[PDB]
RNA sequence: UUAAGUGAAUAAGGGCGCACGGUGGAUGCCUUGGCACUAGGAGCCGAUGAAGGACGGGACUAACACCGAUAUGCUUUGGGGAGCUGUAAGUAAGCUAUGAUCCAGAGAUUUCCGAAUGGGGGAACCCAAUAUCUUUUAUAGGAUAUUACUUUUCAGUGAAUACAUAGCUGAUUAGAGGUAGACGCAGAGAACUGAAACAUCUUAGUACCUGCAGGAAGAGAAAGAAAAUUCGAUUCCCUGAGUAGCGGCGAGCGAAACGGGAAGAGCCCAAACCAACAAGCUUGCUUGUUGGGGUUGUAGGACUCCGAUAUGGUAGUCUGUUAGUAUAGUUGAAGGAUUUGGAAAAUUCCGCUAAAGAGGGUGAAAGCCCCGUAGACGAAAUGCUGACAACACCUAGGAGGAUCCUGAGUACGGCGGAACACGAGAAAUUCCGUCGGAAUCCGCGGGGACCAUCCCGCAAGGCUAAAUACUCCCUAGUGACCGAUAGUGAACCAGUACCGUGAGGGAAAGGUGAAAAGCACCCCGGAAGGGGAGUGAAAUAGAUCCUGAAACCGUGUGCCUACAACAAGUCAAAGCUCGUUAAUGAGUGAUGGCGUGCCUUUUGUAGAAUGAACCGGCGAGUUACGAUUGCAUGCGAGGUUAAGUCGAAGAGACGGAGCCGCAGCGAAAGCGAGUCUGAAUAGGGCGAAUGAGUAUGUAGUCGUAGACCCGAAACCAUGUGAUCUACC
RNA sequence: UAGCGGAGAAAUUCCAAACGAACUUGGAGAUAGCUGGUUCUCUCCGAAAUAGCUUUAGGGCUAGCCUCGGAAUUGAGAAU
RNA sequence: AUCCGGGAGUCAGACUGCGAGUGAUAAGAUCCGUAGUCGAAAGGGAAACAGCCCAGACCACCAGCUAAGGUCCCAAAAUAU
RNA sequence: GUGUAGUGGUAGGAGAGCGUUCUAAGGGCGUUGAAGGUCGAUCGUGAGGACGGCUGGAGCGCUUAGAAGUGAGAAUGCCGGUAUGAGUAGCGAAAGACAGGUGAGAAUCCUGUCCACCGUAUGACUAAGGUUUCCUGGGGAAGGCUCGUCCGCCCAGGGUU
RNA sequence: CUUCUAGUGAGAAAACAACUGCCCGUACCGUAAACCGACACAGGUAGUCGAGGAGAGUAUCCUAAGGUGAGCGAGCGAAC
RNA sequence: CAAGCGACUGUUUAUCAAAAACACAGGUCUCUGCAAAAUCGUAAGAUGAAGUAUAGGGGCUGACGCCUGCCCGGUGCUGGA
RNA sequence: GGUAGCGAAAUUCCUUGUCGGGUAAGUUCCGACCCGCACGAAAGGCGUAACGAUUUGGGCACUGUCUCAACGAGAGACUCGGUGAAAUUUUAGUACCUGUGAAGAUGCAGGUUACCCGCGACAGGACGGAAAGACCCCAUGGAGCUUUACUGUAGUUUGAU
RNA sequence: AGAAGGGAGCUUGACUGCGAGACCUACAAGUCGAGCAGGGACGAAAGUCGGGCUUAGUGAUCCGGUGGUUCCGCAUGGAAG
């Protein structure tokens, strides 16, 4: 009945090591700070998924910026225009074309000119 | 603790050293030391009420007649105990898995033929017993074992 | 050509990934030893010199075993039928079918110390006396036997003191030490701990010391238990019961009878009397010793008178005769071929045996190869247990009640302590120390202070098998017990190595392969070590020898790194090299964003509060007995067995003593669907009006127990130390 | 000459490197309202640091606050 | 919400609006009443920051709207009228 | 199906599950390679589970129920191995030099010469105490605070009237 | 050991010659590398002998008989 | 050259103190008639001692010189009846 | 109800009392005074030759103690060959300022300085290392000691028997 | 101040058994009470009276004492208790 402790730990260790490839010296081959870097990136991860989301809208409100100002369109007034002629592209569809399409930022650009011109 | 041949002179002083504190050489967490809660000898054995052991046995055989395997044979006979006959006897009554026999009392010439291949083993009358019944498939029993076990179950 | 601007690449060394070795022995598998028990035997050894030891014995001898100057062995009686001289290689010497070695039963020899026993002593040493016999011409030298102490019997001798008493001498009887770290009976007898402190109490008559034994001990044949209607030695178990009781009425301690079972069993003295011998021969008949007679409460015996001189018994023998059994043994059934292998017991065909398919071994896993098992047979010798012989021992009726006997400084009282569940309490019963001190059958003790009636018994003398407790040891077995940090401390040459003056404390260390076939020969090297060639299925199985993880130490290389302040990451991402369990692929990473480890304790943590050097292994809420609630199951106004017997250590039925519910109120007499309080039919407290339990499994919690683990400073009881130091 | 003690031209000095009471074994796994630790995972709900009394104040009991299972009427809860 | 029953932890609190005490109408002081948050709460703002202002994460997405607070550059948005 | 609703959380209460050893029955795998080890870019909400490549060479899985010495990162834990400090501190008072031997190998052994130190002692004899360290011939694996052909070390023989 | 008596109690002295004399210790170190201190350790160890020149002297300085050159070194010539 | 303490030679905390501490010769009180008091031991037995008041134990002071006042109400001791 | 004697003392708080001597200058020393917080006659008062590894004040001689340092020798340190430890240690690619914070930061915030790797020196910091505070409180904790604290007892004595 | 304050006559309700229902509160406790029965006081009656204008004047249990009692009493009748 005596119930030996044979290799229940190692899969278990063996398995955290696995998730610690590469990091910057002794904290992937000491089964005990391995663990709690692991703990820390799993911490900045969840944190950091909810921070992807928030960049790229200010990337793409940055590039809006810089391409319509050459236009005269302030940043504001831009996007007012545009929610007051009812026209609701998204930002991220927005900044691939100020960047790439000018000719058709720039027919987008006239018709919100023409908008909040009333 | 109290059991290991060991001492109870401390191994060095309280302090001075500023190691932890230890009282004895034996001790659970030293290697070689006693163990805390380990097996004792005990039982492990425990009875019923009374009925429902006679429940248990009816319940039992009447289970095994409601699928055909209680194989009723009139009288069996050796005068001398000969193994091979007795597989003759299955193979004429085309019983070959796993079977249990109950005879009536000391006609032994039909018990021992009865170190066979496991297939088979052997029981008197009075000791007809739970698993000895259900562990099986079949089951063989003279005419006049069935009336005796209808007499000690009442 | 000038000028302005942009600007790649190289690594003294380092990072990441990958790939290959080295140290180290986790893990997987394995057993040559353990642990807990079951059934049976056995429960002492010693002045005829014990337990335990020192020294010796072999061709070689360091150790372990066995043995003892007859020394690795002597004699005899049975077994057995071919190799043999231990561990352990090797060589030399031999032995053996004229039956070795080996197994089993009987004998013979047994050095020295040790209660140690002639005297002495620092144990395994020294020195004696007296007789007998030896060597040398003799002196010295050698061997043999005896010589301690105490008491129990007997002689002699004996004398302060005559007679005889110490005393002495000689002979004779018995003791004296050990332990089985167990069980029993006594003498003497603690503290920590609980009471949340502590004085009476408890822990506890336990631990320890000492004496005395036995295979068992202790108790045992009523001055008993009871309370009508009785029963008739003692021990042990179930239930009575956590009741009646005791208790700073606190923490706590805690019975007994009745009832059900296991095993059964009763005997022998003192006295009164009767004889023979001896003494004072009071010659009164007193003393004594023998032998006879007699053993009790329904009072018996003596004593008188008659019958018989039988009839039933054993707890004795070491006396025979038989039967059985314990210690060596004998016999014991059935297979070939094919495919993989180095090897088959594996696989596929086709057969056989079983009162034998339990197990162990053989080149992997065997009913049919080997040892065995189921059966059947067997003892020259020795021991035990039966049985029946023979011998030993013991035991008779009826009737009478004139006189005699029926356990003395005892019972019991005061005083002071202990033992009984009972702590002096209203304290019976039982002991111990001191003082006081009964009656004699018309008599005495007891029925929980004490008295009266009644009832039950006869103390102050002894013995007594079985049912019960234990296991150092031997035999045969078993296990939802361990598998080298586990299991004994110890699987191996272990209470050893080592530490301490001493009592005392105490480790680490198993694994080549099937078989050593354990690497001839060459080559470098002083050697060690290595490279070929070989043995081998496998040498990365080569003696550090199965598998061979991690920390730690190295070699090679794909990607990056010398203007950079980094809890060391994650999100975003150019380039460079790849190409997987084939899928929204893998490695690295220039550059940007964001970001003060883990655990515990705290109002609050990054804390400059506190713990971790790193890797591996071990390491903490369990079990028995009670109590209570939920779940479930079998019967339901019922439920239900216990101890114990037969049974495989099981199942598997008997066994109705006992417990729980079905009726409550009252302190109690008692009353009863009611009752208590009260002058009360008043009112009020409490229960009824349908209202379900009980046995077992299981789980949660609680109680007694060390009770989740580790952790003191201290306390009590036997021992060991003055070789350092203090005084002499 | 010995630990309930010994020895001290006197210091709490010495008694086998440590003496306001030696060392070693046993009662003994002594006791600690005190400190440290206590190992696999997910779903559901989820507090308190208050009153009273205590030879009590960093402890404890009951009460309040939390959770789980059942019974019954509700209209009893709540905020306007 | 009440009732019956099984199982606990808790008895060292802190700061901040408000109204009072002792203090010197001093203290991140101490001791009570009352509300929130922290303890047992992560995300945004206050440069960094338990207890202040806003708001309660089952999970995924390179979608959209707002609160407190902000809009020259670090750093997303008006060099607004 | 489809709608509505909820899903932070310490002490703590409740519920459902993963994994290890062993037992029982049923059914299975294994020299045509089991357990164990290593690597892999795979699967489920979790604990966790498969599959393949190499090593390894004798036993182990799967289903249903049962019993537990059943799960480890911290106790200034206990046992073994290995790191950092680091090629750092130290090498335990006192004078040596040359020539020739010896030898695979020399400051460290032998021989020679000069020098130098103690000399009421660093000289001679004894009592304790140690227990073969004594002598002769071989050796260099370990001890020798380095070296070592040498030794109070290892091997063999022999000495105490 | 020397004497004197009480005393059992052939005839012993000394010639010379020739013989008998038991057990245990004896190596080695021994102000030390062999003892006591864990060590091949700047400590401790009772007794005897212990020389010459000066010199009261076993003091001091150099030396006789006699013994030793000590178990890591080679360089440089800073701080401290 | 002067002062304090202690008369002196000694002894003392091995291992942080060597003195002004203790010892010390002298002073004084007190006990004890011998089986003495006193001490070790339950007792036998011992030491005091093979001693006998010029002796033996106990308490305070500490060579030497000059000295050493008052109180017996309280507490002990001795005597009392 | 403190006599003789001493008296800012090994005793005096106010206190460095007041006066004198010694020094250029003296709270320490020595002499004298009495308002002795709180000297006193065997827990002895007051003088004292000699003695003291005793405590305190002042002279002479002498000098690296000092103004104020300088130089020389030897051992260590430093370089090369041989041998070769220790306490400590969460992982570390380990800058400065003013803030902020459990109220003093290498690691947070905002700024400033800064190529990579070593070698010899110093000791500001790492609340540096070694000893689980010796100071203080608590534990309804110990142990050693005192007494007209409680309860008992060895021992000494008294009476009855 | 229609008195609870102050005089005056008679008296002892400064009574026994109780109690629907409330207040308080962790417990143990404490506070109020209409009213029923018995038997009364003062008043012609109606009626009031279970202490004083209201709020303090007190102490578990264990143990001992005194009175009473249709309670129990270890074979039975007493008694001790």
């Amino acid at each position: 009945a005596r119930v030996k402790g044979g290799t229940v730990t190692r899969k278990r260790r063996k398995k955290v090591l696995k998730l610690a490839k590469g990091y910057y010296g002794s904290k992937h081959t000491l089964f005990k700070s391995a663990k709690e870097q692991v703990m820390n990136s799993y911490y900045y991860a969840f944190r950091d998924r909810r921070q992807k989301k928030r960049d790229f809208r200010k990337l793409w409100i940055a590039r809006i910026n810089a391409a319509a100002r050459m236009n005269g369109l302030s940043y504001s007034k831009l996007m007012h225009g545009l929610k007051l002629a009812e026209i609701d592209i998204n930002r991220k569809m927005l900044a691939d074309l100020a960047v790439n399409d000018a000719a058709a930022f720039t027919a987008l650009a006239e018709q919100a000119k023409d908008a909040l011109s009333k | 603790r109290s059991a290991v041949r060991g001492g109870g002179r401390k191994p060095w002083r309280q302090k001075g050293t500023g190691r932890a504190r230890q009282g004895s050489i034996r001790s659970p967490q030293w290697r070689g030391g006693g163990v805390v809660f380990g097996p004792t000898p005990r039982s492990y054995s425990y009875k019923l009420p009374k009925k429902v052991r006679r429940l248990a046995m009816k319940s039992v055989l009447s289970d095994k007649v409601a699928e055909n395997n209680l194989v009723a044979v009139e009288g069996l006979s050796f005068d001398a105990p000969k193994t091979k006959e007795f597989k003759q006897v299955l193979a004429n009554l085309s019983i070959d898995t796993k079977v249990l026999v109950v005879l009536e009392n000391g006609n032994d010439f039909a018990a021992l033929s009865a170190r066979n291949l496991p297939n088979v083993s052997v029981v008197t009358s009075d000791n007809v017993s739970v698993l000895d019944v259900v562990s099986a498939n079949k089951v063989l029993a003279t005419q006049t074992a069935l009336t005796q076990i209808e007499e000690v179950l009442a």
